[PDB]
């Protein structure tokens, strides 16, 4: 069995300020639209904000594990 | 270079370094002047 | 003056090689493509060609003769005096086994492809400008100045024949 | 035409020169040339620079609201349901 | 008096447009050589591991 | 609007750096065993991979393992061969309406220029091979689409195609999904771009030469016109 | 008398460049003309070396460059050389074209006007050569230029299917844009011959405005040295450009072949064009936006006639200096916002941009003059 | 002088090739041409006349 | 003067082909030359259409 | 003399570009011309072959 190096290496940039507060901005948002009874709003945009700010760290520590 | 459009004609002269009275070459140098002295009124080497 | 002509000549040294380099790079712009180099070999099975029979095959761009030779054809093609020729050489300087003969069929004038059995000689005769070959394809008369050439083969069965 | 024998009428003008080979070819750079590029920047500094600094801004000020615009406003969905 | 560098280099060789112009040309010949063989040794040091060459 | 791939390091990125060529052999095999089912790469052929990291005579061994269409024959029918050098990779469907039916109506392109024709270039394909997800609260994909991210509009016909061990590379590396995507894209670069080694190895020599000649030819300027550089007039009339 | 004027060809080259008189004092700013003429010669000889391998074929187009790229020797640095050559040759132009509107040479007529014919025909030849690899951008550029025709009132849709040899693009047109770009560099230099002819029969003006008669030098040794210095600079820019970052200024979209039932949602121009995009993209009416187009650059032909100022050079007219930087600015934001998708921010700013630039020409610039004339008391 | 004189004369002497010209491409097209260029080409066989363009 | 010779382009032009002075009895053995210009123009003319369908 | 030389130039020219032309359309003797005008270059005797394959 193998552990894929990026696995372990989002688990840990998630673990910093800037995606903390983005993560938690997504919960609230997911929290309203499951909530509301009928409405046409979606939550993607908070999640694209996370991705973007985690994507950043990842890339500057990734390939060193790599071959 | 001393310009003047209102003079007739222009006059120039032109040298390089010679040896002067000692050297022997002198000899030698008048015979090349002597073979070279139309375009102009007045020419002198 | 030596310095200052010592700088001109090192400037003019510098751009001989730029432009040697530049010029080469664009001039093998024109030599032939790495898709067009190709060499394949070809097979040829015998036993479909008749005796007197001459057959063309297309191969690198250009015609192959095999010919299948008759028994006075093998005899009287011996008999040539090999002084009288601009070429000499012998028949069987030319041919692995005598009932079987293997050319280019490209003239070597100015290249264009001689017609078989025709010419006062048996052989090939280009029509361009008026060349003479023998069933040996030696150069017999008119303008060529070499002989028919034979490509490397070799015989992988008493039916067929491996040109490489 | 147009050929150095008839330009022009001058009169009194004396020139001197010497030949290449007797004198330097960058004789003084660093006590003449520099603070002579120093003014030459000064005296039109003025004249060319502040209108691209307003471009500057502009872009910046365009960019910024071109990017706000593709952000989703809560109030569409907050306001009545 | 003092049998200078430039002078000896100038007198010899520059002075004559002919012997000038062959100087030129023999310059060439061997800058060409050595100009080469510092560059691919620079370029096939910078990235050593990488090309076929030495994978080969 | 799609989200913007950030700059992962790569190590041929420098001015003067060369490409990985063990990296661009194992990309090759992610070609072979996964990527070529359902995309052609029209602009390659065996003969390319001889020198970058094959000799001829193996290049010649893979080609052997493919049948290819040839013909006529003599009798004016078509027949089947192995492939040899000079051969392209292999289509993997006849025609576009074909690909269309085999894939639910979408279009796997050509990956021959894939790398030079996406803004991002090698980056956003490993984002995109890397990036698949499941889909936020309040959004829905209709039938036969996958939610990822760094597609514009975010919904892909093409379902996650790579995964852990889903090959083995030949020199004993472990095939892990992160390897695998850097692998394949190294080998995408190489086929968008073969001329990238050589380009650096003559820009070298050429710009030195260039940047030699400046001050030269600056030199010679100088000398010719110290003449009028240092000139000195006066005005001398009669009065 | 010396050969070098025994012979009417050879005294046409002594009168050309080698006696010559040229003003002593003259800037960089005139080096770009020679760079030109560099260029010309540079495209037409790349040129000549592509043909021989292109097809002009929508079947076969893009796979012929795809060819010359991969398996031709060295094609590769020969089609990087051709493309970035062009680059070159617009930014050479557009510097040209500055120099003369801030030195005032625009009053030497004639030459003037060939400069304005030679700047059209280059348009039309960049933009011809363009569409010839039928990518996707390619395709789609053809289409806009040759539905501008269809603008004119009366004979309009007509010109279009008879330019396009059919009932919509496709491979008749090919070969038509292939012939022109073949044949139009020659004209140009025919033209260019014809230029020069014009220009020495004054000579060149200088920074200063007034006549050099005075101090006019030969042509040999001083100018030739000098151009050959721009010319070893402007190919180690070039070669930096073609080696060491090739694609700077290069298109993704132009490396997907042409589909004629998908347009990409975000469309751009090559650079030197984006700046007549923007106007084009400005008028919300079709006829009224197509002569905007045109006339932004026959604008030009007018300034000799709005020349108000005593002086002829802007080196002493510190107002008119202002204002030309100004409109170099307007045109960089006419360049940006070529670049935005159309939306509304770039739509305003690009409105405002386009009625500053034709404003400026036409109205402020005579207006300073009068004002300049004032203020010295003449 | 040249004009009028040989202008004039030019310009007949162009009306003369035109006419013969026109004669030549719709009365009798295929004087000077030949049937041998009628047939594609076959790298494999030249053919036993050979004649170029006269 | 008159515009024929106010100018380099036209004065080139004039001395070319409209003052110009020819013999005045040279014969029609003299006419082949102009007649070789308008052939080199027709060729070039319908070269430039069929070029684009080759 | 100068017109006479020029002229002869411009013979030569007119002949290559003639002969060029005769080779388009790719008929049966179209082909054969063109091959041997290419192999008329071997005659030279050093570096003829390579011109020809050039
Ligand atoms: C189905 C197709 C139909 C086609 C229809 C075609 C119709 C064409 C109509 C053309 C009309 C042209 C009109 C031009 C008017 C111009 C006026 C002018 O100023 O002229 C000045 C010009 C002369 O210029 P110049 O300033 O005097 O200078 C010239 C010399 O320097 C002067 O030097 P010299 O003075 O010393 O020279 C004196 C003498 C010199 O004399 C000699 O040298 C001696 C000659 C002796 C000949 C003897 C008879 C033959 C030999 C027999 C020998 C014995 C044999 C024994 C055998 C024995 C065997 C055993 O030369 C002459 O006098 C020559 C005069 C005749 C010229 C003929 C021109 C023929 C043109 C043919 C065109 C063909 C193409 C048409 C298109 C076809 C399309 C398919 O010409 C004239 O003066 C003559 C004008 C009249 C010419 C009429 C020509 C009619 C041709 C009709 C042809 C129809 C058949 C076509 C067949 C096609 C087959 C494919
Ligand atoms: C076999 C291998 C190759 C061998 C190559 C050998 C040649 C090498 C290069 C030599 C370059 C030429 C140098 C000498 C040029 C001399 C020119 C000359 O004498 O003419 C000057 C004089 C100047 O005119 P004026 O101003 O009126 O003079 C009045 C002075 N008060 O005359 C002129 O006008 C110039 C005339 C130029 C003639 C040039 C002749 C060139 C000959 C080249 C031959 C090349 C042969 C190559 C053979 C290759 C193998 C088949
Ligand atoms: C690949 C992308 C390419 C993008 C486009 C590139 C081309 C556009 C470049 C724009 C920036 C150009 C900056 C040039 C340097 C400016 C330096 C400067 O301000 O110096 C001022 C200095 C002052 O000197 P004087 O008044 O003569 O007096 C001094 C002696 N006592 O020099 C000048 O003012 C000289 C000005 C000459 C003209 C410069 C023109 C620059 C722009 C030209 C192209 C613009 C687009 C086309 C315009 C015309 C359209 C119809
Ligand atoms: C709307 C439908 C189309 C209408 C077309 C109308 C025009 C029809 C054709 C008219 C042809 C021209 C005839 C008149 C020419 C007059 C030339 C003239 O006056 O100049 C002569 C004089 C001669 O020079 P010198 O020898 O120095 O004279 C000294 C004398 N001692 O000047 C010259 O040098 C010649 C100047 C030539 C000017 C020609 C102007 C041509 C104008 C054409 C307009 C066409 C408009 C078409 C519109 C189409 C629809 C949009
Ligand atoms: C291809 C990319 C190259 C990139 C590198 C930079 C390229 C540009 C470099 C500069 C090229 C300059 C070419 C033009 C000639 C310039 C000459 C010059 O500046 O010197 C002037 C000087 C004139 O002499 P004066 O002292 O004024 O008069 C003396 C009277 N008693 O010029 C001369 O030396 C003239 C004599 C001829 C010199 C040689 C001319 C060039 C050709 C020589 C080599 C011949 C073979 C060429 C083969 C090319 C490939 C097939
Ligand atoms: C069949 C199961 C496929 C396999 C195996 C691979 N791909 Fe593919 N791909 C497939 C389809 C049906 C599509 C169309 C997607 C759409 O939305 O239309 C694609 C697309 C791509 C793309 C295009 C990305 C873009 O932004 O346009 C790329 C870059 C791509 N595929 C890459 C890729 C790679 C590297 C593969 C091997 C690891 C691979 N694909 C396999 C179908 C299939
Ligand atoms: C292919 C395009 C062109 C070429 C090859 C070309 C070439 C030249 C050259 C070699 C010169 C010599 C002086 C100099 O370099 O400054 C020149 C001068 C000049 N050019 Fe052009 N040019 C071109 C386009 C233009 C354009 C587009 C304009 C104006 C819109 C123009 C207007 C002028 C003017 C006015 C001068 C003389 C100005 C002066 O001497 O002060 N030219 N040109
Ligand atoms: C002023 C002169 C010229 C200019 C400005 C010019 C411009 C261009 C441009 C911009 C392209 C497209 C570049 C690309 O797609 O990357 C192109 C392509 C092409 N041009 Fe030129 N060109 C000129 C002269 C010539 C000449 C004289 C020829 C003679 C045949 C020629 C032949 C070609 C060919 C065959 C192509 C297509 C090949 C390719 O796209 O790489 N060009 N030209
Ligand atoms: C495209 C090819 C040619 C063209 C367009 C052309 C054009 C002309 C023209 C228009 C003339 C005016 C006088 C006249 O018509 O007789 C002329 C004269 C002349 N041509 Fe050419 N010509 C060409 C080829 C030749 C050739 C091949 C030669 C010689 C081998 C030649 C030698 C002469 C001479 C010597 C003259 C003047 C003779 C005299 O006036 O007595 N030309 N040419
Ligand atoms: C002195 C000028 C010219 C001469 C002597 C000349 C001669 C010829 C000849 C003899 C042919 C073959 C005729 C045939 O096969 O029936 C030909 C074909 C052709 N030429 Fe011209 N030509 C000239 C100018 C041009 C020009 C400027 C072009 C410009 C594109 C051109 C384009 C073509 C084309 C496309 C063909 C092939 C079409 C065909 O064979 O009908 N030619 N030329
Ligand atoms: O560069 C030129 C120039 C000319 C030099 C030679 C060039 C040239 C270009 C190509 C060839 Cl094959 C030969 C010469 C063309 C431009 C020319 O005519 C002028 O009048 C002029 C005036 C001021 C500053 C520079 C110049
Ligand atoms: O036909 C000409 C001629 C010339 C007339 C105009 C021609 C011509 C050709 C084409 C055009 Cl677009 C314009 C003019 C060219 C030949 C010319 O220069 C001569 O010197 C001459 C001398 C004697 C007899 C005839 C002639
Ligand atoms: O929509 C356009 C468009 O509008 C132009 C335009 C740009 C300006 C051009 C232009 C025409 C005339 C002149 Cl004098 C200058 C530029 C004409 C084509 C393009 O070049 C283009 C290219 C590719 C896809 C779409 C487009
Ligand atoms: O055998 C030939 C042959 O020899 C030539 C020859 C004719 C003369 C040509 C020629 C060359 C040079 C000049 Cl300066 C003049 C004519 C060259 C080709 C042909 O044109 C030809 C055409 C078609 C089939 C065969 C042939
Ligand atoms: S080509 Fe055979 S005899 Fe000339
Ligand atoms: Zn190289």
């Amino acid at each position: 069995e193998l552990v894929d190096p990026l696995t372990t290496v989002r688990e840990q940039c998630e673990q910093l300020e800037k995606c903390v507060k983005a993560r938690e901005r997504l919960e609230l948002c997911d929290e309203r639209v499951s909530s509301r009874s009928h409405t046409e709003e979606d939550c993607m945009e908070e999640l694209l904000d996370f991705l973007y700010a985690r994507d950043h760290c990842v890339a500057h520590k990734l390939f060193n594990n790599l071959k | 270079r001393h310009r003047d459009d209102a003079l007739p004609f222009a006059h120039v002269a032109i040298a390089v370094e010679g040896p002067g009275w000692a050297s022997p070459d002198n000899v030698a140098l008048q015979v090349a002047n002597a073979i070279i002295g139309k375009l102009c009124q007045s020419f002198q080497t | 003056k030596g310095f200052s002509y010592l700088v001109t000549a090192v400037t003019t040294v510098g751009v001989a090689y730029a432009a040697k380099n530049v010029v080469t790079q664009f001039i093998s712009s024109m030599s032939a493509s790495a898709d067009v180099l190709a060499m394949a070999k070809i097979e040829i099975n015998l036993s479909d060609i008749p005796e007197g029979k001459n057959m063309a095959f297309k191969w690198r761009g250009k015609p192959l003769f095999v010919r299948h030779r008759t028994q006075k054809e093998i005899e009287q093609e011996a008999a040539v005096e090999l002084s009288q020729l601009r070429d000499p050489q012998h028949d069987l300087d030319r041919v692995k086994k005598p009932e079987w003969v293997i050319l280019i069929g490209v003239c070597t004038h100015l290249g264009c492809v001689p017609i078989a059995n025709a010419g006062d000689f048996g052989g090939y005769y280009c029509p361009c400008h008026g060349s003479h070959y023998d069933a040996s394809g030696r150069i017999r008369l008119g303008p060529a100045p070499l002989n028919l050439e034979v490509p490397p083969y070799e015989f992988t069965r008493d039916d067929m024949v491996v040109v490489g | 035409g147009r050929e150095f024998g008839n330009l022009t009428r001058i009169r009194h003008v004396i020139s001197y020169s010497l030949s290449p080979l007797e004198q330097r070819a960058l004789p003084h750079v660093l006590s003449k040339g520099v603070p002579n590029m120093l003014r030459r920047v000064r005296e039109s500094f003025f004249r060319v620079v502040p209108q691209f600094v307003v471009f500057y801004l502009l872009y910046t000020w365009g960019t910024e609201e071109f990017e706000k615009s593709k952000r989703k406003n809560p109030a569409a969905y907050e306001n009545d349901k | 008096a003092a049998v200078a560098f430039t002078s000896k280099l100038y007198s010899l060789l520059f002075r004559r447009t002919s012997t000038f112009a062959l100087t030129i040309v023999v310059g060439v010949l061997f800058f060409e050589r050595a100009f080469d063989q510092g560059a691919d040794a620079i370029y096939d040091h910078i990235n050593e591991g990488k090309l076929w060459k030495h994978i080969k | 609007v799609a989200l913007h791939p950030p700059s992962y390091p790569w190590s041929h990125s420098g001015f003067l750096s060369s490409l990985d060529h063990t990296s661009i052999r194992r990309g090759f095999q992610v070609y072979k065993q996964v990527c070529s089912s359902c995309h052609s790469m029209n602009f390659v052929a065996y003969r390319h991979l001889v020198g970058v990291c094959y000799t001829e005579d193996e290049a010649k061994a893979l080609a052997a393992e493919v049948e290819v269409q040839d013909g006529p024959n003599e009798n004016g029918e078509m027949f089947m061969r192995p492939g040899k050098l000079f051969d392209y990779f292999p289509k993997p469907y006849p025609n576009s309406e074909a690909a269309r039916a085999a894939n639910n109506g979408a279009l796997p392109p050509d990956l021959s220029y894939i790398a030079r024709a996406r803004h991002g270039g090698e980056d956003y394909i490993f984002s995109l091979l890397t990036g698949y997800c499941e889909p936020p609260t309040g959004v829905s994909l209709r039938e036969g689409l996958y939610f990822n991210p760094y597609f514009p509009g975010q919904a892909i016909a093409m379902a996650p195609p790579i995964y852990t061990d889903v090959l083995e590379f030949d020199d004993g590396t472990p095939a892990t999904m992160s390897q695998i995507a850097k692998d394949v894209c190294t080998f995408l670069r190489w086929a968008s771009e073969p001329e990238h080694d050589h380009r650096k190895r003559m820009a070298l020599k050429m710009l030195t030469m260039m940047a030699l000649l400046i001050p030269l030819t600056y030199i010679m300027k100088r000398h010719k016109w110290s003449v009028l550089k240092s000139r000195k007039l006066a005005y001398r009339p009669p009065k | 008398t010396p050969m070098r004027k025994s012979n009417p060809i050879m005294k046409m080259i002594n009168h050309s460049l080698i006696d010559l008189p040229t003003p002593s004092n003259i800037s960089m700013w005139w080096n770009f003309g020679s760079l030109l003429a560099f260029c010309l010669i540079l495209q037409i000889i790349t040129g000549l070396f592509l043909a021989m391998h292109y097809s002009p074929d929508t079947s076969s187009a893009f796979s012929s460059i795809a060819h010359i790229t991969r398996d031709v020797n060295h094609g590769w640095i020969i089609r990087y050389l051709h493309a970035n050559g062009a680059s070159m040759f617009f930014i050479c132009l557009f510097l040209h074209v500055g120099r003369g509107l801030y030195y005032g040479s625009f009053l030497l007529l004639k030459t003037w006007n060939t400069g304005i014919m030679l700047l059209f025909l280059t348009m039309a030849t960049a933009f011809m050569g363009y569409v010839l690899p039928w990518g996707q951008m390619s395709f789609w550029g053809a289409t806009v230029i040759t539905n501008l025709l269809s603008a004119i009132p009366y004979i309009g849709t007509d010109l279009v299917q008879w330019i396009w040899g059919g009932y919509s693009i496709g491979n008749p047109t090919l070969s038509r844009f292939f012939t022109l770009h073949f044949i139009l560099p020659f004209i140009i230099t025919a033209l260019t011959m014809v230029h020069l002819l014009f220009l020495h029969e004054t000579g060149s003006n200088n920074p200063c405005g007034i006549s050099s008669d005075s101090d006019k030098i030969p042509f040999h040794p001083y100018y030739t040295i000098k151009d050959i210095l721009g010319l070893v600079l402007l190919l180690f820019i070039l070669t930096t450009l073609t080696l060491l970052s090739p694609n700077l200024l290069n298109d993704p979209d132009n490396y997907i072949p042409a589909d004629p039932l998908n347009t990409p949602p975000h469309i751009k121009p090559e650079w030197y064009f984006l700046f007549a995009y923007a106007i084009l993209r400005s008028v919300p009416n079709k006829l009224g936006g197509v002569l905007a187009l045109f006339l932004s650059i026959l604008i030009l032909s007018i300034i000799p006639t709005l020349h108000n100022s005593k002086q002829q050079s802007m080196m002493f007219r510190p107002l008119s200096q202002f204002l030309f930087w100004f409109l170099i600015t307007t045109l960089l934001t006419l360049t940006w916002i070529g670049s935005q998708p159309v939306s509304q921010p770039f739509i305003f700013i690009g409105q405002l941009a386009s009625t500053m630039y034709f404003t400026t020409v036409l109205i402020l610039m005579p207006l300073t003059s009068l004002i300049e004339n004032n203020l010295l008391k003449w």
